[PDB]
DNA sequence: GGCCTATCGCGGTATGCACTTTTAACAGTCACCCCCCAACTAACA
DNA sequence: TGTTAGTTGGGGGGTGACTGTTAAAAGTGCATACCTATGATAGGCC
């Protein structure tokens, strides 16, 4: 129930075209060098290519663009107003998503103290290796029990660490969001 | 000006409009006239330049009958906001009154019919301006549904004809003459498209009546200036009424375009609005 | 757990080693808003920002060129006043890789960060030696270049470490005029006794203080003249409702207008221009608190987008220099300069020697501040779009008005489709205006500039120095061609435009105050029942087949408006004095700046207002008084001034009565032709007869001396016309020569003919030429040909004459103008030839593709603004509203023909009003003037004919046309090619009418020349 | 030169043209990121 | 006081980037066209 999947695509180009044919014969040939290289060198192949053999994938894409061009023809003027609907918001959901994506990952790239450890947290991380369990989700369980019938006294290390990471998080966020003050980007400062 | 020439086009329209009363305007060298006479009409010409009307007048002596020329320019009738002063121009009341015709109601059949050709480069005006005396019932239109049978040019019919169906010539007279008249396709003459528009029995109605058709007016110039823009858009600057819930009740969607309503849900909209109950007002129409 | 601790440490260093590779890797409508963008940035010390944006323009090859080398001097400035010397050599970099050349600006920047971060005299001295084999100069740089104080004291500083003896010309000696006229107003030789004012030195002080106040305030409150009764209920929850939504909508404002200034510095750092800084540039506060004001004053039927936009501003403009001079210390010495100047005005005060304030001003100091030149235009559209949509998106209201979960925007924009091009409109909620009505809002709002000021104003001494203290004025109001005629006022020498400088000073020096009685009983009307008969606008309630009751209710409700208005300031200035300043059209017409409450207004405006300072009678001062009484009440217009008087004497009975009972007597002022003023006359009268000296009465009403059709004046004095000097009162007599009486004669004999040919227009005028109808027509043809002020009015007067039919009002008034210029014409044949001279030689000059200018005999220069066709729109997300640059194209041919004969006789009549007021300035007269009238008191009115006269007389005696001619000739007959059209136009031009024999000394003889 | 025609803050909207930025077009591998399990909590509203 | 989301750790599985060029789609600055509506003289065109 997709209609963008099912919507005709842009023909390859001509170069686009000669790395798609030559890719699986230097694939063949080199099959330990990584994609990278084998990219390169037949770019480098294309730069090489005589004009006149390039010309012939430029003929063939433009004939592909003429077919392109009826076959989208047809299919637009073969959409119902429903199905421009749901393409359309199609086409924004999946904008919001990439610069969802985009934005997230930046804000992963940007290096930035974790935030503070609870003592919850580092009861687990100290803990969950030994603690009984099948999987991940019975030992977490597991380690959840446990820490539940622990008593105050048990508890006295993991909450001292805590407290140091968070004297930790708080030095480090200084320096950092100074650091980010520099580049400009007082966004990302503490609100209040 | 444009003027029937040819006699075969003369008989053509003659037999047509006999299929009464006529009022055939600028007759020029008078050969739709006598074609007319010839075939049994009774005519009075309505003549705007006088160097025509010695021979209608001669023609119409040699009949000697009902034939009646007038030295009146029938596009300047009743200028609106003038002082009354000119020959040509005159008032319909008057001309009227001295060729005996008298008022019917609006729900009675068609008492009179004028016939006669747009100015070349006058379509828009006469248009506009037969549009304002139809819906404000004055000029003819005070004396019933008067038929206008009008060749006009291609352009200006197929803009008037035009319809979402159509969108590029989709426009506000589009709209004002479609829910106006039931215009008809009398013969096309290579192009000129004699148009035959007979107002509409039902045109007013209890919410649309003489007295306000100016606030339609106003709505449909206002929605025609952002043409690809939503209807609600323009609502929101129209009425203090909840738009979306106006345009729920006309049964179109929040995204619906201007561009595809169609002339009745143009007057359904209109009614609608105006059959709001509980308001102090409906319309924000505060204009000079 | 050191294990893991660990571990974030070391993905922490390599983060910083991340962040370490991070780290690695001609005029134009654009370059306006660029060039305003970096200047802009130096008033909000802003330099990062217009540093970034110059470097990215830099930086990429199309961009480049679109740089100037003023906006490179701006960033240079900039980090000059900063001290970043290194930022100010990179931007030099700049400049130097981008080619092009340095100038004194770039020197002159250099030299202040060397003196501010205070650099090596070797560096220094390296500086001045190669500014000195560029050949720049170095005094040229303290005069050419705009620089602030500061920058000089700097400059200075930097210069004195290398050359410590270089000192700037000596200064400040300022020229006197030396004009043909104006030589025995500036000479010393003379004994000049100019007047003082009432009021002494602290009480001036204290005025001064209260007005630069209001003017800092921007705002004026005062209280309504209004709201009588009032709903115990329903003026309550109206009130609290408004105060909630009024907080609701400060809120709003101040998120949305953060928000906005959010958005527009995020698109600064990205590569687009933005009005961000000119949104920093007023205090947020300030942005809100005028907003909400502009939506507290929007009139209920709505106001131009546009229109809105420029009065936005406008307001941010004057708020911003408000805001400037505060800061910059620029306020303190205005209050010592002012306070030093207020000596020659104050009466137990006096100067060393005496002098115009115009003069001392100058004397004093005077460094005049500093003048701020304005936005460029499309910077102060996009502003004014941004304010008006932010406030129209942030203010909201709910729509149930007198359980309000809906809510609708408070101002909402619908369109007006008369003009064949539909126009954005901006309408309030009905629901938000029935609100105000409820309210019944107890006061009004006016901005400082149009109300009048509380102390003396500032002397003109400078196009762009005036009026009121801190807010920037134009000396000229003429808004088309504003460029031109601006640029030509200071091209001209500066003594050119002393004499008018000096008048204008002297206009708005003139001390007024509010006459008591007049307003309690204008306002007694206005409080009641109004009294159109009295031009009184009625309430509402006396409102009047739908669409006439609505247009006559729309009517009287705008005259109500002007009325509540005026009449409301004027309630506030009660028991206050203020002045008024003056401003001038591009004809030299002078205006009052404060158009609610001004002198020019109406008849009950003229009888509100009184000199502050009185005049004892005198001999004759009870004499005047009578005449002025008679004059204004119109009885004896065609009576000499003896029977004037007489007259008086015998209704004198009825003029106390009158002055007594105003309401409640015999009324008989109601039947004079100018009632209030008649009525302020009876009361003068009153006083003075009834006190125990009339000749030691001070008098403070003042007398008016009006030249009846200055304008026929003018041209029979021009062509020395026999005929012209005596029909209009040139040649003197005994009794007053009424010219619109001869003229409706000859009029009559004319329209005798053409209604004896059956004409339909000239046989329905028939027995309505009157003296009114041709004295308003004469003044129309002479005043202005076209361009229908005066022609509706005329319009308005023959339609309250009940018994013309209706339909010919326009037909007749049109035919009415055309009979007067033929007549005139067939009387003054001379007057047609001079009218005749200067049309032609206007079309011929105008042909030529340049526009008419010429110098009125007071050194003033003239120049006709009408030009066409000059056009850019903007767009804001979407109205796309247009704009006029000031480049023009083409001159109107049309308009600058006709308007040349007219426009040259107001610069006659605006320098002879001129000449009058300086000399009778040095003998101690008041003076002020409206139009063509002339006042002063009492006392006083003998001496200001005399001057007036004497004045007159001294103008038309040198060759005006002879030297109007002779400059046409010398700035329009020089085009080497083509030399034809040159040719046609000095026949045309050389071709001055002969003067007549009429001995132009006979004015100083003619008692009803001025009466 | 002679004769005919237009005229006494032009309006906002939306369309073609010259330029420049963005992206959809082909693909194999390696690193990521999501989720779950529950709990805790610094941060934001 | 109530809502979010990022850690604590592992394991399985879906998914963007890196290597490259081509050109179709799409965002700027500018000139143009449309919609409609009402008796003398000067300019523009032939």
């Amino acid at each position: 129930s997709s209609v963008l999947a099912s919507s005709p695509k842009k023909p390859v180009s001509s170069y686009l075209r000669f790395s798609k044919e030559q890719l699986p014969i230097f694939k063949a040939q080199n099959p330990d060098a990584k994609t990278t290289e084998l990219i390169r060198r037949i770019a480098q192949r294309w730069r090489e290519l005589p004009d006149s053999k390039k010309k012939i994938y430029q003929d063939a894409y433009r004939a592909e663009w003429q077919v392109y061009k009826e076959e989208i023809s047809r299919f637009k003027e073969q959409l119902t107003p429903s199905q421009i609907m749901s393409l359309e918001k199609e086409i924004m959901d999946k904008h919001l998503k990439r610069k969802a994506m985009t934005k997230k990952k930046e804000l992963t790239l940007l290096g930035k103290p974790k935030r503070p450890r609870s003592a919850y947290n580092v009861y687990v991380a100290e803990r969950f290796q030994e603690a009984k369990g099948d999987s991940p989700q019975e030992k977490l369980k597991t380690v959840k029990e446990n820490w539940k019938n622990l008593s105050d006294s048990e508890k006295e290390l993991y909450i001292q660490h805590a407290k140091e990471d968070e004297t930790r998080y708080h030095n480090e966020m200084k320096s950092w969001e100074e650091q980010m003050i520099e580049v400009g980007r007082k966004d990302l400062l503490r609100r209040t | 000006k444009r003027y029937v020439t040819d006699r075969r086009l003369a008989e053509t329209l003659a037999q047509i409009y006999l299929g009464h009363l006529l009022l055939e305007c600028n007759p020029g060298p008078g050969i739709l006239t006598q074609a007319l006479l010839e075939a049994g009409a009774k005519v009075v010409a309505l003549e705007s330049d006088k160097t025509f009307i010695p021979h209608l007048e001669s023609l119409g002596k040699n009949l000697d009958g009902k034939l009646r020329v007038i030295h009146c320019d029938f596009f300047k009738l009743d200028p609106r906001s003038g002082g009354v002063i000119k020959p040509p121009a005159m008032s319909s009341r008057g001309l009227f009154k001295n060729l005996g015709i008298e008022a019917v109601p609006w729900t009675a059949d068609i008492p009179l019919k004028v016939v006669g050709m747009f100015p070349s480069r006058g379509e828009k005006r006469a248009l506009w301006k037969l549009a304002y005396d139809l819906y404000s019932c004055t000029s003819i239109y005070k004396f019933g549904r008067i038929e206008v049978n009008m060749f006009i040019g291609e352009k200006e019919f197929q803009k008037l004809m035009a319809d979402p169906g159509n969108p590029d010539l989709y426009h506000v007279l589009s709209v004002i003459w479609q829910l106006a008249c039931e215009i008809k396709v009398l013969h096309m003459e290579p192009k000129l498209y004699l148009i035959q528009m007979i107002p509409r029995q039902n045109l007013f109605t209890k919410n649309l009546t003489p007295m306000n058709y100016n606030i339609f007016f106003h709505l449909l110039k206002h929605c025609f200036g952002r043409r690809s823009a939503t209807v609600i858009d323009h609502l929101r600057s129209l009425t203090p009424l909840d738009a979306r819930d106006i345009l729920m009740q006309i049964g179109k969607q929040e995204d619906e375009k201007v561009v595809n309503m169609h002339p009745q849900d143009f007057k359904t909209l209109f009614e609608t609005i105006e059959r709001s109950k509980d308001c102090a007002y409906k319309w924000l129409y505060d204009e000079t | 757990w050191a294990k893991i601790l660990e571990k974030d440490k070391r993905t922490q260093q390599m983060r910083m080693q991340r962040l370490k590779a991070k780290l690695q890797m001609q005029l134009s409508g654009q370059q306006q808003r660029l060039l305003a963008f970096f200047k802009c940035c130096l008033l909000t010390d802003q330099l990062p920002l217009a540093h970034h944006l110059l470097v990215v323009h830099h930086g990429q090859r199309q961009k480049r060129k679109l740089l100037t080398l003023d906006m490179y001097n701006a960033v240079m400035l900039g980090w000059a006043r900063q001290g970043a010397f290194k930022e100010l050599v990179y931007v030099l970099f700049m400049v130097k890789d981008a080619g092009l050349t340095p100038d004194l600006l770039s020197y002159a920047a250099a030299l202040q960060c060397m003196g501010r971060q205070d650099q090596d005299a070797g560096t220094i001295e390296r500086c001045l030696e190669q500014m000195s084999q560029e050949g720049l100069k170095l005094q040229a740089l303290f005069t050419a270049v705009l620089l602030s104080e500061e920058d000089r004291a700097t400059v200075l500083k930097a210069v004195h470490k290398v050359k410590p003896t270089f000192s700037l010309p000596p200064q400040l000696p300022p020229p006197v005029n030396t004009s043909k006229l104006l030589r025995d107003v500036y000479a010393k030789d003379g004994r000049v006794s100019y007047p003082k004012l009432h009021l002494p030195l602290k009480t001036l002080q204290c005025l001064f203080e209260k007005q630069l106040h209001m003017e800092l305030a921007s705002r004026v409150c005062v209280v309504s003249v209004e709201k009588p009764t009032l709903p115990s209920k329903e003026v309550k929850h109206a009130r609290k409702t408004l105060k909630t939504l009024r907080d609701q909508w400060e809120k709003a404002l101040c998120r949305a207008l953060r928000e906005t200034k959010n958005r527009l510095e995020r698109e600064v750092y990205e590569g687009r221009f933005s009005l961000y800084p000119f949104l920093c540039l007023l205090d947020e506060r300030e942005v809100v608190r005028m907003l909400l004001q502009v939506l507290q004053a929007l009139p209920a039927q709505g106001e131009s987008f546009t229109t809105l936009a420029r009065e936005l501003s406008a307001r941010t403009f004057s708020r911003h220099v408000v805001q400037r001079q505060r800061v910059s210390g620029q306020v303190q010495a205005l209050q010592n300069h002012y306070r030093k100047y207020l000596c020659l005005l104050a009466s137990d005060a006096e100067v060393p020697e005496p002098c115009l304030p115009r003069q001392y001003w100058e004397a004093l100091g005077a460094p005049e501040a500093l003048r701020e030149q304005p936005w460029p235009l499309p910077v102060q559209m996009e502003l004014g779009k941004l304010l008006a949509e932010m406030l129209v998106q942030a203010t909201q209201m709910p729509c149930s008005l007198d359980r309000s979960s809906r809510l609708v925007p408070v101002l909402y924009h619908v369109y007006s489709f008369r003009n064949v091009q539909q126009i954005g409109i901006l309408k309030p909620h009905p629901a938000y205006v029935q609100l105000l009505e409820k309210a019944a809002e107890p006061t009004l709002t006016f901005e400082a500039v149009d109300v009048p000021m509380l102390c003396p104003p500032l002397p003109w001494t400078s196009p762009h120095s005036g009026a009121f203290l801190l807010s920037p004025t134009k000396l000229m109001r003429t808004v088309e061609g504003a460029t031109q005629h601006q640029e030509l006022l200071e091209t001209c020498p500066p003594t050119a435009l002393h004499g008018a400088l000096d008048a204008l000073t002297q206009l708005g020096n003139c001390a007024w105050r509010v006459n008591g009685r007049v307003l309690d009983l204008v306002l007694q009307l206005f409080q009641a029942k109004g009294c159109p008969q009295l031009g009184v606008p009625a309430p509402p309630s006396e409102a009047p087949e739908l669409a006439h009751c609505q247009k006559v209710a729309r009517e009287m409700h705008s005259l109500r408006a002007e009325a509540l208005y005026r009449l409301s300031l004027a309630q506030h200035l009660r028991d206050r004095v203020f002045w008024l300043p003056h401003n001038m059209d591009f004809r030299g017409r002078t205006y009052p700046c404060p158009p609610h409450f001004n002198h020019l207004g109406s008849d009950v405006a003229r009888a509100l207002l009184e000199f502050a300072q009185g005049r004892p009678l005198g001999p004759h001062g009870l004499d005047w008084l009578k005449i002025h009484l008679v004059n204004l009440t119109g009885l004896k217009k065609r009576e000499p001034l003896r029977k004037r008087l007489a007259f008086a004497e015998e209704v004198m009975d009825d003029i106390l009565d009158s002055a007594d009972q105003p309401l409640t007597g015999r009324k008989w002022w109601m039947g004079a032709e100018e009632p209030w003023q008649t009525l302020a006359c009876c009361m003068e009268v009153a006083n003075a007869v009834r006190a125990s000296d009339p000749a030691a009465y001070v008098s403070h009403l003042p007398v008016h001396q009006d030249g009846s059709c200055n304008g026929l004046q003018h041209y029979a004095a021009l062509g020395r016309d026999s005929v012209g000097a005596a029909s209009v009162n040139l040649e003197p007599s005994d009794v007053p020569q009424d010219v619109y009486s001869g003229v409706a004669a000859q009029v009559e004999v004319f329209r005798r003919q053409d209604a004896q040919r059956g004409m339909r227009v000239a046989q329905v005028l028939e027995g309505f030429i009157t003296r009114k109808v041709v004295k308003q027509t004469v003044m129309t043809v002479v005043y202005g040909v076209t361009r229908y002020g005066g022609r509706l009015q005329i319009e308005k007067r023959l339609r309250e004459l009940s018994d013309f039919p209706q339909e010919f009002v326009w037909e007749a008034s049109h035919y009415l103008v055309r009979q007067v210029f033929k007549s005139l014409q067939e009387m003054f044949s001379g007057t047609r030839a001079i009218q005749h001279w200067l049309t032609e030689s206007a079309r011929l000059i105008s042909h030529m593709g340049s526009v008419v200018e010429w110098v009125t005999p007071l050194g003033v220069p003239v120049i006709q603004p009408y030009r066409l066709d000059s056009k850019v729109k903007q767009i804001g997300g979407s109205i796309t509203y247009t704009h006029n640059g000031d480049i023009s194209r083409k001159p109107n041919t049309r308009k600058q023909k006709n308007g040349f004969p007219p426009n040259f006789i107001h610069s006659l009549d605006s320098s002879h009003m001129m000449l009058t007021a300086l000399h009778c300035y040095r003998k101690g007269l008041t003076f002020v003037s409206v139009h063509d009238c002339y006042w002063t008191h009492a006392a006083d009115v003998s001496v200001m004919n005399q001057v007036c006269r004497e004045q007159f007389v001294r103008l038309h005696s040198e060759p005006i046309l002879q030297d109007l001619s002779r400059f046409l000739v010398k700035r329009f007959c020089s085009e080497p090619q083509k030399i034809l059209e040159a040719s046609q136009l000095k026949e045309t031009l050389q071709a001055v009418p002969k003067p007549g024999a009429f001995d132009l000394e006979q004015v100083k003889r003619s008692t009803y020349f001025f009466s």
